[PDB]
């Protein structure tokens, strides 16, 4: 229920996080870095993978983005849904009126 | 029409969504200015600190707003109707016609 | 349709049925038409038209309110209702305009009988509830 | 700018409805005997009367 | 403008053609009429929900395996006849036909018993009936010389009754056109409890 | 005679109204006020009933129940005259002192009653109860009086209680009940069920030989109570609690 869209709304936003972290340093670092140290792990073995995983990456960050935030929009109205539905929630003139009504009748039938 | 409580809720509802296109926005601008920024002009480098700034405080307040509203679901548990005086009010409104009918002088 | 289930019941009377939409009641002066039709100088009696209109609503919403109460009333009852005693709709109407009549004719009877045969008769009218 | 353009459509039609709309009655979701899908409908018959 | 199967159509008057030794026309002319008598079934169900015979006036049953409709009508009728109407294949012209089964309507004279293009005025052929049967029994009462011939209304009979020791007048009788029970104009008590009787 | 078909409950008054609503959103009918007044009366300990055959144990003594209608101009104190009468007035009915007290009951002195123990067995998902029921119309002579006439018989007074609640009348002839009991005595009055309504849940069969008669009620009960899972929990009571014998002493409040 309610504790369900909670926690998924939380790995919607930590997800929405990390992806945006990782497509930030794949850009900035997009330019490749050749450093002679051991300590540095950057690796470009074979030439035009790595515009591959390149498209890969753009790719990937779309369809998260995109997914994520259509999902929240559902998400919202889907509330907004459940707010609307859920929530539940003289005589004695009238004697002198029919009196003068039947009397008319009466008198012009 | 609705009670208030619904319709300021559907108002901070609909602030909920234009935020989220804002954002939606936001991010749309920050990315175009990435690319310049990479492709070597200094000059809207300040542009950049401030977008990201907007940004993330857009993002997460946004957020903060939808859990308050949430929340505001798990206190508001506990907090056909009309046809049992239907008939009622239409017995009504049938003697007002006939009222009208019973006075020449208002049939003008 | 409470009107037809209602009529059906009164033909040795003189009503009768034209088709799904007409019914017809003629009195020894007067005749009336009721119809269900589709869209696809005021005279005398307009007025009379309405008003019978107007209490025929009136007297199914009474019927209404009779059913609501005898369900509330009790659970066990089943709520069948009876043509012969629970719809009284054109009964009242009906009934109100031949008691004229025949107020009128023993009026006239009387007139002639008494009245002209026996001078210094007086007469007084009551109702009784 | 796709998803701009065609997420302001939504909410010009979001708010087409929720300005349209007016209230007591018996309103719910039903799913169509020939679409299947959901859709709102309001019960307006003296039944419960 | 009825969706046929034209493929199964096909495939079955081609298989049919094939074992062939004529069968095919048969087919036709069988499905042609079970089609008809099922629409004629249909417009019964359609009628019988809100017509002027609801109430008990007409029942009908439809055997498809015999492929004929059974009708009964005026359950509340012992004036030794029983409302009877058969509707089934015509044997010599293999056509369907609406017999009226009845010895009265058998021994009848100028007036038809069978009758055709159901289908277009089935509400005309019911209502010819039942005249003819309201008529048959007023006939009979005539030649019993128990009542009185009207001449205003062919459908009323008089009653001769003595409402007081010299007055000698007569009574409107009537003959309801769905049910068939006598009643009078303006029945009183008695009246009314003698002609719950003669029902 | 009839077998009566019951479900039980309890709950707090602080959702009492919210409850209130959620039935007339299920049964489409409003609630409407009732009370009454019952009394027991048992077999009089002066004389030995010998007769209870002691080798067979054909026949029990058993406690006999007399109510009646009380009109709730006796209920009502000065203080609410202003008030409609509808169901809302239960909301002030929270403290153990009321109205009526000792010397108008006693100043009183109808319908007579006697139930068994619910059927053994348990296969049973519904409290299966027979009562035998007859109605006292009016009477003359020179003691005409209840208690007069009980004491003919053999029995005599032990206790009494008030029941105040609301009523709701739901398809197929189930009756739903929400009840407030006061015990009375001339030490004073006491509400048992403190801080809460009791929930009762039942329906009424006449003839107990008809099967698939009970069978749908026993359908329409648990559909009911499927209905209500999340909100309140009707349950089965306690078989040995609902006994009303004189050899072995409990009561069911």
């Amino acid at each position: 229920m309610s504790n369900q869209a909670l926690y998924e709304k939380l790995e919607q936003t930590r997800t929405i996080l990390s992806v945006k972290l990782a497509e930030l340093i794949n850009m900035t670092t997009i330019a490749d870095r050749n450093d002679d140290d051991e300590g540095s792990f950057a690796q470009e073995n074979s030439e035009l993978a790595v515009a591959t995983t390149s498209v890969m990456m753009v790719n990937n960050q779309t369809m998260q983005l995109i997914k994520n935030v259509q999902d929240l929009l559902i998400l919202t109205r889907s509330i907004k849904e459940k707010w609307l539905l859920n929530q539940i929630p003289d005589e004695k003139q009238i004697e002198e009126l029919l009196d003068n009504c039947i009397e008319t009748f009466v008198a012009e039938k | 029409m609705q009670p208030p409580y619904i319709q300021e809720r559907l108002k901070s509802l609909n602030d909920i969504e234009t935020q989220l296109c804002s954002m939606l926005q936001e991010a749309s601008q920050v990315t175009f200015i990435f690319g310049e920024l990479k492709r070597g002009n200094e000059s809207v480098k300040p542009q950049f600190e401030n977008h990201v700034k907007q940004f993330y405080e857009r993002l997460d307040k946004s957020t903060t707003q939808l859990r308050k509203e949430i929340q505001l679901l798990d206190e508001n548990v506990g907090t056909n109707k009309k046809a049992l005086g239907q008939d009622t009010e239409k017995m009504e409104e049938q003697l007002d016609l006939l009222s009208a009918i019973l006075d020449p002088s208002k049939s003008k | 349709y409470q009107i037809k289930k209602e009529c059906a019941l009164l033909i040795s009377y003189g009503v009768s049925i034209e088709n799904e939409n007409k019914v017809i009641i003629e009195l020894p002066n007067e005749k009336f038409e009721i119809e269900l039709l589709s869209l696809d100088l005021p005279k005398i009696n307009d007025k009379r038209a309405n008003l019978m209109l107007v209490m025929l609503r009136l007297l199914l919403v009474v019927i209404f309110k009779k059913t609501l109460r005898s369900r509330i009333s009790s659970p066990h009852g089943l709520i069948n209702l009876n043509v012969d005693d629970d719809i009284l709709i054109i009964r009242p109407i009906l009934g109100k305009v031949r008691f004229a009549n025949y107020k009128l004719l023993l009026k006239k009877i009387i007139k002639d009988y008494v009245l002209d045969i026996v001078p210094g008769s007086s007469i007084t009218e009551t109702e009784v509830e | 700018n796709k998803l701009s353009s065609i997420l302001q459509n939504e909410h010009d039609y979001w708010n087409k409805i929720m300005q349209s709309i007016s209230n007591k009655d018996v309103i719910f979701k039903i799913r169509d005997r020939t679409s299947g899908q959901k859709l709102l409908a309001i019960k307006y018959g003296y039944e419960d009367s | 403008n009825l969706p046929l199967n034209k493929p199964r159509l096909e495939k079955l008057i081609n298989e049919i053609l094939l074992k062939s030794n004529l069968s095919l026309y048969n087919f036709l002319h069988k499905y042609v009429l079970t089609l008809q008598l099922y629409m004629v079934h249909r417009e019964f169900l359609k009628l019988a929900n809100g017509g002027k015979f609801s109430k008990s006036n007409l029942i009908h049953n439809y055997d498809s395996k015999k492929s004929t409709i059974t009708v009964r009508y005026w359950l509340n009728g012992k004036m030794d006849s029983k409302g009877k109407i058969t509707i089934g294949i015509q044997r010599t012209t293999e056509s369907l036909i609406l017999k009226w089964d009845n010895q009265s309507a058998s021994r009848a004279k100028n007036m038809p018993v069978i009758y055709n293009n159901i289908v277009s005025n089935i509400e005309g052929i019911l209502d010819e009936i039942m005249f003819n049967h309201a008529r048959i029994i007023r006939s009979e009462l005539l030649a019993r010389d128990i009542f009185q011939e009207d001449e205003e209304n062919s459908d009323v009979l008089l009653f001769q009754l003595p409402t007081t020791c010299v007055s000698m007048a007569p009574i409107q009788l009537k003959i309801d056109l769905l049910s068939g029970q006598f009643y009078f104009r303006n029945p009183t008590p008695l009246l009314s409890n003698y002609a719950s009787k003669i029902n | 005679m009839v077998q009566q078909l019951s479900l039980f409950g309890s709950i707090g008054d602080d959702g009492y109204d919210l409850l209130i609503s959620t039935l007339t959103t299920i049964s489409g009918n409003p609630p409407l006020l009732y009370n009454s007044l019952c009394t027991v009366w048992k077999p009089n300990p002066s004389y030995d009933v010998e007769n209870v055959n002691s080798r067979n144990q054909l026949v029990e003594p058993n406690r006999i129940k007399l109510s009646k209608e009380v009109p709730f101009s006796y209920l009502i104190d000065e203080t609410m005259m202003d008030k409609p009468l509808n169901f809302r007035i239960l909301k002030s009915f929270t403290n153990d002192k009321i109205p009526l007290n000792y010397a108008m009951t006693r100043n009183i002195l109808w319908s007579l009653q006697i139930s068994d123990i619910p059927a053994a067995g348990n296969n049973r998902s519904v409290s299966m109860q027979t009562i035998a029921e007859t109605i006292i119309l009016s009477s003359a002579g020179k003691n005409s009086s209840v208690s007069s006439l009980m004491n003919g018989l053999g029995y005599v007074f032990e206790f009494q209680y008030l029941t105040i609640g609301v009523k709701f009348f739901m398809k197929h002839g189930l009756i739903l009940e929400l009840q407030k009991i006061w015990q009375i005595e001339e030490a004073g009055n006491s509400q048992i069920t403190s801080g809460g309504f009791l929930l009762k849940a039942y329906i009424n069969v006449s003839r107990g030989t008809d099967i698939d008669r009970i069978n749908y009620t026993e359908t329409a009960l648990m559909n009911l109570k499927k209905e209500l899972q999340g909100y309140i929990e009707l349950s089965v009571p306690d078989r040995q609690s609902m006994d009303s014998r004189v050899a072995h002493g409990n009561i069911l409040i």
